[PDB]
DNA sequence: ATGTGCAACAGCATGATCGCGGCAAGCTGATCGTGCAAAAGTCGTGCCAGC
RNA sequence: GCCGC
């Protein structure tokens, strides 16, 4: 109840202080969650591949009266399950099956139908599925699919840091961004002109989009200005009053209310005269005539006299105009605001540029800017600026595009339609004169509630879309040459850019790489990964200083520690561990309710925008036991910022302390005690551990181990446990209780655990089991640990004694010292498989043969060789040695007599036939584990192709007859049962077969009903099994389709053991790295007063500047830990009674200044303590979590326990003088991992190789045996010493100079040591080609 | 696909202008100038050596004569003397018995170089080696009467002569048997034996015409349009393309449905077609048709893998109508084969055999068809 | 120029192969249509593909916005592809790749002097190959090159001691790859140790800007008498005491 | 008092942006038909020399 | 491209 079955073996002891709300999730949900929607049926068309097909289908020919009506779709089982695609090399994925008919409509009646075709379902391409940890296995990989960090489709404004013009004026723009089409842009010129750059293209005026929309003069003053209204009535000149808007202005004369004088000319401006004025009720008063002289005319008012009018928009008014105008009975007058107090003169100014004022000017316009070539006829400009934007295939913002739209301009609806309109780009352009007034702010283009996250199924989606799109254009053509015989796969299926376009997506981009597969914490770390590169992202050297820093909206949704160094630092990002992403797509984070002073349980997940206005307290933040806050001033988050607030004033609590950290990070011990970029390196660094031979818990861990062990799959975890049956170290059978069960066959749970397996970085994979025999497991338990997991927990280094203490230069700098001990012990030790294969491809001079008999090879060669040329299994190999005998033909035909002779003199071949034999390269070890002969159908079976194919039949039937054993004996258990209720022999009956010929028949009944059904199952159940075996043995024995060249295929596996040496890496988890420099033997290395040498020696000179001081108090703790296993060990070897060893660990379980662990002994069965107790001789494993764990005091009281001094410090006496040191040395434990960095791939020497065809110089890189690189900067240091020899040493003989090379070598072997130098090749051919250029360049004497 | 192969191993030049660069190899003539470069020669001697490698062929014997070399120096005091000096010290370099004007001198260098205390040295130094090779050609059942040797002896002597290589400084080789079948005509069993085409890869250069071309075209940042600057090459390429392929399946379909019955029961089923039979079925001249099928190969669970080793003109003047020599010369490989062991297989014979069966030819050319790739079984 | 070779005989042109083809094809077209009186518009036409060809080909990426092919990169023309960075960087002008070349990790060797070096006697024997095959020569143990050569494949223990012998004092000089300053190269004096790590000594480290945390090194091996000397009197690391700034 | 010459400002195109090393991954193709003489090449057939 | 210095 309390714990697990798989816990109650190992308790960690918690240091807590803290109770958790919510559980850690699933760890992988992004991934499989996006996928599921991708994939799985929807009743709406929200999303995937319904939507897509309700996105072009129903489609129709032009005119043509024949449509395709598409209704649902499926996708067919996998012909090959995960574990044989990974074997064989192939893709992982699943038919698509589409259902849809053809309808034939009535040309002669409208909207008529003639024909209906419901033709069945249809196949285009094939979807690859993921497995259930989230990963896409094609061409026999793993090819885990990244997640992006781009930008939200809608509407951002910018400033541009107010620097480009260099005269300090700050510059606006703004952008309207849409998921698919073209870019919309507006900017503001240096002297304050409206400008837009529609798809990046030159820059325009406004004014010609905002005509084209049919809008007038008249009506674009009016919509973009606030009109006043100028009464002209004899001679009196009023004015109306709009005292809101006249709060800066000088009064260019005396002004009077009603008569009586109210602001003076030149009076005061204040905000009192505005109240006074507006207080008194005035209507419209008189104005001096030079007020309207910078007036501007906003209408165009006609003449009723004459047909003649000033109809010149954005003009001013003349003296003789206004006699005009008066003439023509203008008593009132509109013009414009021009008030230049917060608003100012806008959008006129663009008018003023640009003359075109009709909506074919300003089309025709726009074509030719957009389209510089031929000029349209009235419809190319109409359809081209429909196709811009305000089209429904063209242009298209999607769901989160227009809430952002709608959001950031506040408007109340959130939903609308996904293409913009008329209205929405005048709200946009109007929002943007806006800021430039004043009111409004830029917005941040880092914020994450401006950023969105696309997953692998949108991707999908979009890539199927495209390619549905392709078939779609080619279907369209067919339709008008249908006639009724046509059928849906005669109609243009199209499966070829379906099937390319998605397979080109998966195997081919750069957000789907190779998964990394050191650890299952690479794994884990890898599958969610943000990246902000991809092909919609933002390259590296785009990257500005801002966009890869953290931001304080990083807080509870990417880790501010996790992320690259030198290229990509910033650029990818880690989830943290509780944020998920929203429906739209943004991140977002669990936060507490809290109501007056008490926190609640209830939690609400809160984005980037919800956030920024609530007051969200600390998780280090004490409270009570009722819920309310123990002091009064507590620390908060309320906009960006940190401060102290009251205890009412709060909203919202932090879930827990580890909010803020990736998966990575969280297994960081004593994280707050580390520098945040040490710790970087750290968690940066615990990816690359290589899993060892034998798994070791840390002693000093945090409580996350169970969980990314559990997650990431590696493990075999129990789905409907039961009890044990049967245990191997292949193979668990489970037997399922009663209690859970589904009706009829009863059933069993079988898991083939995979052994020793080659990985991505050619590590080894290898499951073994947990459970012993008739142990009972519960659903989630593990039974199997994969690798580097040690009983479901993670376990990738090993735990080692460690004391800092300079030893005599050997951990000079970040060096490591370390024992044979460690070395005899095989700790470290790790092994390594590796792939060879083999082909046998067809030829035009004949098949090429696969033999053991290799011509002109000699009979030492041939004896790890079978009779049919491959190798036994367990060969030992090395160097090069031949694996497969394969032999390629040679074309003769003309039979000359000395070929007549050797034909008569040796075989009938006489070894005209060439041996092209796969050989092991050199450098290359190990004993062979595998061979997979594949072969092609119709061609004779290989004779170990007999051998694999019979142990694949034995391990099915072994696998298959289990459950058949399990029914017969239930159904015999039956008949006995029925026999025994009726004419009961007992022995008698159960000694003959067949229940005794059926017990005859007994009564009527039974022999009508009992016996007779019971046979009837008996037959029925054989002939099941019977024809599932057939199938299975059908299925096991075929012939494989290969390609059309190849006829065989031969793929060995070699594994190798490497162990520690002084080459190696080694690191912890702090950050602290370095290389082995010396294996000291035993009695050299230091020991204490008990005689037990140390393992590891580092030098205390790399802690203080590194700024790790969780490397210190992990190794206090470690050493704690340690002395309370060695007094447990102790005391269970004396034979001590349980009494005394279950209060020891009880009273051990029960340290702690208040933890909120309650492990109790006194509930514990007495064999369960005794194998908890037989689980910590090695140690107790005690955990400390992220940001709250063990203090000084807990870890002092825990060394007091052991019997060890609380300094942490003891007396080390040297191993070679036996003299003591002269002051205390810190020793304890340390959990140390093995990097993958390794010197027997990183030593490399050439002495002659090959060399390219140009250039003539030496190959670069291993594998080609390629020579080092002498760069630039060398040979700038050899010329700052005056080596002038050395330098042309380098240059000609070394490199090019062809026949100095040999003439070099030659010298060098008789002994002269003679330079005769020459012209390096290089120069010859920068010579021909510039004289391959029109330029003539020669060497003159 | 149920088995895939893995990546074949390829690479090509990167951080590097001229891209894919190059890549050195060794060869017999190259390891021989090396080994030739570290061995104390004069000028003379070392002009000699360079001429007597050159004339190394594959095989790693000498294809020119010794008194075509010295011809070769034309040059006085280099007469045989000297040259056959530098080379017989050329021959014991690291393939011993490379560069051997014939058999007999490649196996007296061999059986040079040893510990001269071999149970069988002088047995077969010269008694085997440098005399009665032809005797040793046969069962050499005289041989020990000759020899005056015991048949034991000589069981073992045998022995010891086919230990030795008998073709040195072919283990030198270094290129790779990558000539493989591209299979460019693939084809599968049906109810009426279609036949398809792989490798056309004809949407994939039209989408990536498109995007090049018309992608350039399309795209406005150029002033004007391309409409014919790049739009109208792609077409032309396209339509190239799509012909040669259309000509291809038409000459294909043509030579399976001559050729149905080569490919249905017994493989030796093939008509004598002309090129005049194709070019009627296609309507096309017989030398574009010639041009076409003359290297293109097909892909078949059984047949060969060519298109022209079905057009034979071989009528052969047989009984009934007319015949293919092919099936002939099966059908001899196949009787002569599974024969007596005495085995006869005589050219009167074999023609009276064939003109039983209803094969009208003559002896003089059945003789030809089985020494175009077989020996005659001690049928003279 | 050469051209890509594929899986069978197929053969891919490169680049400059696509531009002198598409140049001649170009040429020959107008050529052939030059006698046929054709109008003036399509004449010109040609010309101006024959020009746009000949631009395409000399300098690709201006004047047509590239010509790209294929995979929707640029084609590179004959000034792109001169030597690297269009300069002289990458197979002339001191970027050369050396033969007599080694590399591996370094660790620490506290007991080695200040002109001294541990060398790995596997990364040995292969950068003194020839040297041992002519003391192999010249001693009598081996009369060919043939026989020297297979011995130093066996490695048998008398190959071994003359490895030891012709080491003997033969400077070596290590560099470490961002080469700062001229003391980022040094010439040192090569002890035989076992195993597969460099030992360098402590108090070059700070020359060097060298720490042991997994650094590489590169050996190279001056074979020249010349060398030799400029090796032992210029570049060893006791002669480099101060810092030359 | 109006017209002509010269210096300055804004816009546009061009060139460059540290090394060294190890996994990796895709292949970058082809082309065209012509219908005919003119040539070279090839096959069914009969010959003499060796056993 | 990913990683190491
Ligand atoms: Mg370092």
């Amino acid at each position: 109840m309390v714990y697990s079955y798989t816990e109650k073996k190992r308790i960690r002891k918690d240091f807590g202080k803290r109770p958790q709300v919510l559980d850690v999730p699933y760890l992988l949900s992004i991934q499989l969650d996006s996928f599921q929607k991708f994939i799985e049926q929807d009743p709406e068309g929200q999303y995937g591949l319904e939507a897509a097909f309700r996105s072009v289908f129903p489609i129709q020919s032009y005119s043509g009266n024949s449509e395709l009506q598409y209704v649902s779709y499926r996708l067919g089982e996998p012909v090959f399950d995960v574990q044989e695609c990974q074997i064989r090399g192939v893709t992982y994925s699943a038919p698509l099956r589409v259902k849809l008919r053809l309808v034939i409509y009535e040309r002669e009646a409208p909207e008529g139908t003639v024909k209906d075709i419901k033709e069945q379902e249809v196949y285009m391409g094939e979807i690859p599925l993921m497995t259930d940890n989230g990963t896409f296995v094609i061409n026999g990989t793993e090819r885990v699919i990244v997640s992006q960090l781009h930008r939200s489709p809608g509407v951002f404004f910018d400033s541009d840091k107010g620097k480009t013009h260099s005269s300090g004026k700050v510059l606006y723009n703004a952008r309207i961004i849409p998921y698919r089409g073209s870019w919309l842009d507006f900017e503001f010129d240096p002297k304050d002109n409206l400008f837009v750059r529609i798809d990046r293209r030159r820059k325009l005026p406004a004014t010609i989009i905002l005509r084209a929309l049919n809008y007038t003069t008249e009506q674009i003053l009016d919509l973009f200005f606030e009109k006043v209204i100028f009464e002209i009535r004899d001679n009196k000149l009023q004015m109306e009053l709009v005292p809101e808007r006249l709060r800066g202005e000088t009064a260019s004369f005396d002004i009077e209310a009603n008569g009586k004088v109210y602001v003076e000319k030149g009076r005061r401006i204040t905000a009192r005269h505005i109240r006074q004025l507006e207080k008194d009720d005035v209507k419209l008063i008189e104005v001096p005539v030079e007020y309207i002289a910078g007036k501007v005319v906003a209408k165009d008012y006609i003449d009723e006299s004459t047909g003649e009018l000033i109809c010149a928009a954005n003009m001013e008014l003349s003296l003789d105009l206004l006699a005009k105008l008066s003439q023509s009975g203008h008593k009132r007058i509109e013009t414009l605001f021009t008030n230049d107090l917060d608003h100012g003169p806008y959008i006129s100014e663009t008018l003023r540029v640009d003359p075109t004022n009709d909506r074919l000017s300003a089309l025709v316009e726009i074509y030719r800017m957009m389209r510089p070539g031929e000029p349209p006829t009235r419809e190319a400009a109409e359809s081209l600026f429909e196709n811009l934007f305000f089209s429904e295939d063209r242009y298209d913002l999607s769901a989160v595009g227009r809430m952002k739209f709608n959001r950031s301009l506040l408007r109340e609806e959130i939903e609308g339609s996904g293409i913009l309109s008329k209205d929405d780009i005048i709200d946009v352009m109007k929002k943007l004169i806006d800021i430039r007034n004043g009111k409004g702010e830029v917005d941040d283009i880092d914020h994450l509630g401006n950023r969105r996250i696309r997953s692998v199924g949108e991707m999908a989606e979009n890539q199927f879309r495209v390619g549905l799109v392709r078939v779609e254009r080619a279907v369209k053509e067919r339709l008008s040459l249908g006639d009724l015989d046509t059928l849906m796969p005669q109609d243009m299926i199209n499966a070829k850019p379906i099937s390319a376009a998605v397979k080109e997506f998966f195997g081919s981009s750069q957000l789907s790489q190779f998964m990394d597969q050191n650890n299952p914490l690479s794994e884990i770390t890898h599958k969610r990964r943000i990246s902000a590169l991809g092909p919609g992202g933002l390259t590296r050297e785009r990257a500005g200083f801002e966009v890869r820093d953290v931001h304080p909206t990083h807080y509870g949704r990417v880790c501010p520690i996790e992320t690259p160094e030198g290229p990509n630092i910033g650029l990818i990002n880690s989830l943290s561990v509780y944020a998920q992403t929203n429906e739209y797509g943004f991140l977002e984070t669990p936060y507490r309710k809290v109501t007056d002073g008490v926190v609640t349980d209830e939690i609400h997940y809160l984005s980037a925008i919800e956030e920024g206005n609530y007051v969200i307290a600390q998780a280090n933040s004490n409270l009570d036991e009722e819920g309310h806050f123990v002091e009064d001033l507590v620390t908060c988050r309320s906009k960006g910022e940190s401060s102290l607030f009251s205890r009412d004033q709060v909203d919202y609590m932090d879930v827990s302390t580890q909010q803020v950290v990736s998966v990575g990070a969280s297994l960081i011990p004593f994280l707050e005690h580390d520098d945040a970029n040490r710790a970087l390196m750290g968690a940066n660094m615990q990816r690359q551990a290589v899993p060892t031979l034998r798994a070791d818990k840390p002693l000093v861990g945090t409580g996350m181990e169970r969980a990314v062990a559990v997650d990431s799959g590696v493990t075999a975890v129990a789905k409907r446990g039961g009890v044990v049956q049967y245990v191997d170290a292949s193979r668990i059978v489970i037997k399922v209780n009663e209690d859970e069960m589904y009706p009829g066959e009863a059933g069993i749970d079988i898991y083939n655990l995979t052994k020793y397996t080659r990985s991505n970085q050619n590590t080894c994979i290898n499951q073994m089991p947990c459970v012993s025999l008739g142990e009972p497991v519960e659903r989630g338990d593990v039974l199997a640990d994969g690798p580097s997991t040690d009983l479901g927990e993670l376990a990738l280094g090993q735990n080692m004694r460690v004391a800092f203490m300079p030893w005599n230069g050997y951990n000079f700098e970040d060096s490591i010292l370390v024992s044979e001990r460690v070395v005899q012990e095989d700790r470290f030790t790790t092994i390594h498989i590796q792939e060879l294969a083999c082909v046998s491809r067809d030829t035009k001079l004949g098949p090429e043969e696969i033999t053991a008999d290799i011509p002109n090879v000699g009979e030492a060669a041939l004896s790890k060789l079978d009779e049919s040329g491959i190798v036994y299994i367990g060969a030992e190999v090395t160097g090069g040695d031949i694996l497969v005998g394969k032999v390629t033909p040679k074309g003769e035909t003309q039979l000359t007599p000395e070929e007549k002779l050797l034909r008569a003199i040796f075989g009938e071949k006489a070894s005209d036939v060439k041996d092209s034999s796969l050989r092991v390269p050199n450098g290359v070890s190990g004993t062979v584990i595998d061979v997979q002969v594949f072969t092609r159908d119709g061609v004779e079976k290989d004779k170990r192709a007999l051998e694999i194919e019979e142990m694949q039949l034995k391990q099915a039937k072994k696998d298959l007859s289990e459950e058949l054993q399990i029914l017969e004996a239930g159904l015999f258990s039956r008949i006995r049962a029925v026999l025994v209720a009726g004419g009961v022999e007992a022995e008698k009956l159960d000694k003959l077969p067949r229940d005794r010929w059926l017990e005859l028949g007994l009564t009527d009944e039974e022999k009508q009903n009992q016996l007779e059904q019971l046979a009837e199952q008996y037959d029925e159940l054989k002939h099941e099994f019977e024809k599932k075996l057939e199938a299975k043995r059908r299925k096991i024995t075929q012939g494989d389709d290969l390609a059309p060249g190849v006829l065989k295929i031969v793929k060995v596996y070699l594994a190798v053991k490497r162990r520690i040496q002084p080459g190696d890496k080694m690191a912890g988890r702090h950050g602290n790295k370095g290389v082995i420099s010396k294996i000291n033997p035993i009695e050299d290395m230091p020991y204490d007063e008990n005689g037990t040498p140390v393992d590891i020696v580092l030098n205390p000179l790399g802690v203080p500047s590194r700024m790790n001081i969780g490397q210190i108090l992990e190794t206090h703790l470690g050493m704690a830990a340690k002395g309370i296993g060695d007094k447990i060990n102790a005391m269970l070897k004396q034979q001590q009674e349980v009494a005394k060893l279950r209060e020891f660990i009880q009273r051990a379980y029960d340290l702690g200044a208040d933890v909120r662990q309650k492990v109790d002994l006194s509930t514990f069965s007495d064999e369960e303590v005794m194998r908890l107790a037989e689980n910590l001789r090695k140690g107790m494993p005690i955990a400390t979590p992220v940001f709250d764990g063990a203090k000084e005091a807990e870890i002092k009281e825990l060394l007091k326990l052991g019997d060890l001094p609380t300094s942490g410090q003891i007396r080390l006496y040297d191993g070679r003088t036996g003299e003591q040191f002269e002051r205390p040395v810190t020793v304890g434990y340390m959990y140390m991992l093995k990097l993958n960095h390794l010197v027997d791939d990183k030593m490399h020497a050439r002495s002659t190789g090959s060399y390219s065809l140009v250039t003539q110089q030496p190959l670069g890189g291993k594998a080609q045996f390629g020579g080092q690189r002498f760069g630039e900067m060398e040979v700038w240091a050899l010329e700052a010493y005056g080596a002038a020899y050395t330098l042309q040493e380098m240059l000609t003989v070394k490199s090019d100079d062809v026949n100095g090379r040999t003439k070099m070598y030659k010298n060098i072997v008789d002994g002269n040591h003679q330079m005769e130098p020459g012209m390096p090749e290089s120069f010859n051919v920068l010579l021909k080609e510039i004289r391959s250029l029109g330029i003539n360049i020669e060497l003159e004497d | 696909t149920a088995g895939t192969p893995s990546g074949n191993g390829v690479d090509y030049q990167d951080d590097e202008l001229p891209v894919y660069q190059g890549e050195t190899t060794q060869s017999l003539q190259d390891y021989l100038m090396w080994q030739v470069e570290l061995t104390p020669f004069t000028d003379t001697d070392r002009a000699i050596a360079t001429s007597i490698v050159d004339a190394v062929d594959d095989t790693g014997y000498l294809t020119i004569q010794i008194e075509d070399i010295v011809d070769s120096i034309g040059d006085d005091e280099i007469g045989l003397e000297e040259v056959e000096a530098v080379l017989k010290r050329i021959q014991r370099f690291d393939p011993v018995g490379v560069a051997a004007k014939d058999l007999r001198d490649c196996l007296l260098i061999q059986l040079s170089q040893f510990a001269k205390e071999t149970p069988w040295l002088e047995e077969a130094r010269l008694i085997i080696s440098d005399h009665l090779d032809l005797l040793a050609n046969h069962d050499f059942r005289t041989l020990m009467r000759v020899t005056r040797l015991k048949e034991e002896v000589l069981k073992e002597a045998v022995n010891l002569i086919q230990s030795l290589d008998p073709r040195p400084g072919q283990s030198i080789q270094t290129g790779e048997p990558e000539y493989v079948i591209p299979d460019v005509l693939v084809r599968k069993v049906n109810d009426r034996w279609v036949v398809e085409l792989n490798s056309d890869s004809l949407p994939r250069l039209k989408i990536n015409q498109q995007y090049a071309a018309m992608g350039n075209s399309a795209r406005n940042d150029a002033d004007g349009q391309f409409i014919r600057s790049n739009l109208q090459e792609a077409r032309w390429l396209i339509k190239s393309l799509e012909s040669a392929n259309d000509t291809l399946l038409r000459v294909s379909r043509c030579i399976v449905e001559q050729q149905q019955a080569f490919f249905e029961q017994g493989e030796e089923y093939m008509k004598p077609m002309v090129l005049a039979d194709i070019a009627q079925a296609v309507e096309m001249h017989e030398s574009t048709i010639s041009r076409v099928t003359t290297q293109k190969y097909l892909h078949s669970p059984r047949g060969i893998f060519e298109l022209k080793y079905f057009f034979s003109s071989h009528v052969n003047t047989e009984g009934g109508g007319e015949a293919s020599s092919t099936a002939i010369r099966a059908l001899v490989k196949k009787l002569i084969a599974a024969e007596n062991p005495a085995k006869p297989l005589s050219d009167s014979k074999l023609t009276s055999m064939l003109s039983e069966q209803g094969i009208m030819v003559a002896r003089r050319t059945v003789a030809k068809y089985r020494e175009s790739l077989s020996i005659p079984p001690s049928n003279q | 120029r050469p051209l890509v070779p594929l899986d069978g005989g197929r053969f891919a042109t490169s680049d400059l192969n696509d531009l002198y083809r598409r140049v001649i094809n170009r040429n020959n077209r107008l050529k052939r249509l030059l006698d046929l009186a054709a109008p003036d518009i399509i004449v010109r036409n040609e010309k101006r593909m024959l020009q746009e060809a000949v631009d395409a080909l000399l300098d690709n990426g201006r004047r047509g916005r590239a010509i790209t092919g294929s995979n929707k990169r640029p084609l590179k023309s004959l000034a792109d592809m001169i030597k690297g960075k269009q300069g002289r960087f990458r197979q002339n002008l001191l970027g050369k790749r050396v033969d007599y070349s080694g590399r591996s990790v370094i660790t620490v060797g506290p007991y080695l002097r200040l002109h001294q070096c541990g060398l790995p006697k596997k990364m040995a024997l292969e950068l003194f190959k020839p040297f041992i095959y002519g003391k192999l020569e010249l001693r009598g143990l081996a009369t060919t090159i043939k026989a020297a050569k297979k011995m130093v494949e066996r490695e048998e223990a008398v190959v071994w001691d003359i490895l030891d012998e012709v080491i003997r004092e033969h400077p070596v000089l290590l560099n470490r790859a961002p080469t700062l300053h001229r003391l980022g190269i040094q010439a040192f004096e090569p002890v035989l140790i076992e195993g597969k790590a460099i030992q360098l000594h402590p108090l070059v480290c700070a020359a060097y800007n060298a720490d042991f945390d997994g650094d590489q090194m590169a050996v190279h091996v001056p074979l020249t008498l010349e060398a030799q000397l400029e090796a032992r009197a210029l570049m060893m690391s006791t002669n480099n005491i101060l810092s030359p700034a």
